[PDB]
Order: structure tokens, then sequence, then C-alpha cells
């Protein structure tokens, strides 16, 4: 499963 | 009181650690940040919990690893994400990860076990100092590569959409442009890889284009059951 992308800065 | 001796956080799309509670952080303490998905559809997410001050994964130490799933199917970048880390007073970790919309959530709680050694604590905190430089250019890489794939993706689902829109001429430039950012993307040349996505933009700009007029012409003029 992929990891988390960064949803901001 | 009691500090937490060095930094919690999440592996990021790259290979990449986030951290979510700073090293000398009094316990019991809470810490949240928030996510989002990478592809069209994704419904769910790996939570790698690490432990460690430098930038990859591979220099910091492993934790524990579980999934959020049930995600809404939304466009990548559309699910919100929260990740809340929580640390009690006798040191038990608590990672909760929760999506916005729908509260669908996953969480665990790993007990304090063999620890580190004060010594191998000391090293990793002297190890982050002495390789900083590097950590920060490796990092700036592995954020390259990861908008190529962010773009790539972004250009697979318009494929998929919209094919009808190119020729098998044009098709020809751009699955080309796409392919050497894909090729360049796996190697070590942070200005190339940036070259390479420029490349891809500037070979698809027409394509998007041609996707909003379609967009357009439809909403403002209307639909034809043609086409």
């Amino acid at each position: 499963e992929l990891p988390p992308v960064k949803i901001h800065c | 009181m009691d500090v937490i001796p060095l930094s919690l956080g999440l592996e990021t799309m790259g290979g990449l650690v986030e951290k979510v509670i700073p090293r000398n952080t009094t316990i019991p303490v809470a810490r949240a940040q928030d996510f989002t998905t990478f592809k069209d559809g994704q419904t769910a997410m790996s939570i790698h919990v690490m432990q460690g001050e430098r930038e990859l994964v591979q220099d910091c130490r492993s934790l524990a690893r579980f999934a959020l799933r049930g995600i809404p199917a939304l466009p990548a970048g559309g699910a919100h994400i929260r990740v809340t880390f929580q640390v009690d007073a006798d040191g038990l970790l608590s990672v909760t990860a929760m999506e916005k919309s729908t509260g669908v959530e996953a969480s665990i709680q790993v007990k304090p076990s063999y620890g580190l050694t004060d010594s191998e604590i000391a090293s990793m905190i002297k190890d982050s100092m002495s390789y900083a430089e590097q950590d920060v250019k490796a990092r700036m890489l592995a954020e390259q590569k990861v908008e190529a794939a962010r773009v790539l993706e972004s250009l697979h689902g318009a494929l998929a959409a919209d094919a009808a829109l190119l020729s098998a001429a044009e098709r020809q430039v751009i699955d080309d442009a796409a392919a050497h950012l894909s090729e360049v993307a796996q190697g070590d040349d942070v200005d190339a890889i940036e070259q390479a996505i420029k490349n891809v933009d500037k070979q698809t700009q027409d394509f998007a284009a041609r996707r909003m007029d379609q967009s357009v012409r439809r909403a403002l003029k209307g639909h034809s059951v043609d086409e």
C-alpha cells in the first residue's frame, strides 16, 4: 500500500 | 518529567521520514500531521511509524506498520487524512490515521520494549549532524523523484480519459517524453530529473489545453450525442 504524501507545504 | 529521546515520525512517499513528535519533547504528548493520496481512486494508505533524526527510511528505526483502509475513492490528492501520534506518561505509543469525510480510522498501540542504549541514541543524534548536508541532498533528490511520479501519474490518468484527443503521432512524442522521464528518475541527477519533467510539461501543453477546451465547449455550448 502507498505511504502518505504531505497534503501541504 | 521524562522526554522522548528520539523523534517519532512516519514514512512518506519517496522513502522519506516526516517527523511528527520531535526529539526532547516532554511526555505525555500528542501531535498530528495531515496527508493525502498519491493516485486516483486510492483506498488504502500505509502508516509506517519510525524513530530517529535522519531524512531517509533506511537511516531511521522501523517501529511498526499498519494500513488505513476504506478511504473513499477520490482523485489523487483529494482525500484528507490526519495521523495522530500519542505517547502516554508510561511511554505507550498510539498512532491513529483517520480520513475526513467518513471518519474511517485505523490505529495501533506499541508497548515500550527492548530499548536503545544511551550510546546508540547518542550515535544516532551525532550522525544526524555529521550527515546533515548529505541528507539535505538526499531529500531533494527523493522529492524530485516523487514529483516525477506525480507528473507521470497525472499523465497516465489524462491518457486514460482522453487518448482520443491525440493523434498516434502526437501520442508517440508524449509517450517518448514520459518514458525518458521515467528512465532518468531512476538515477541520481536532480537537475536532469527536473529538466525531464519540464520536457513532459512542454510536450503535454497542447493535450492539456484540448482537454480544457473540450470541458469548456461542452459546459458552455453543450454536448453532442456524436462525441
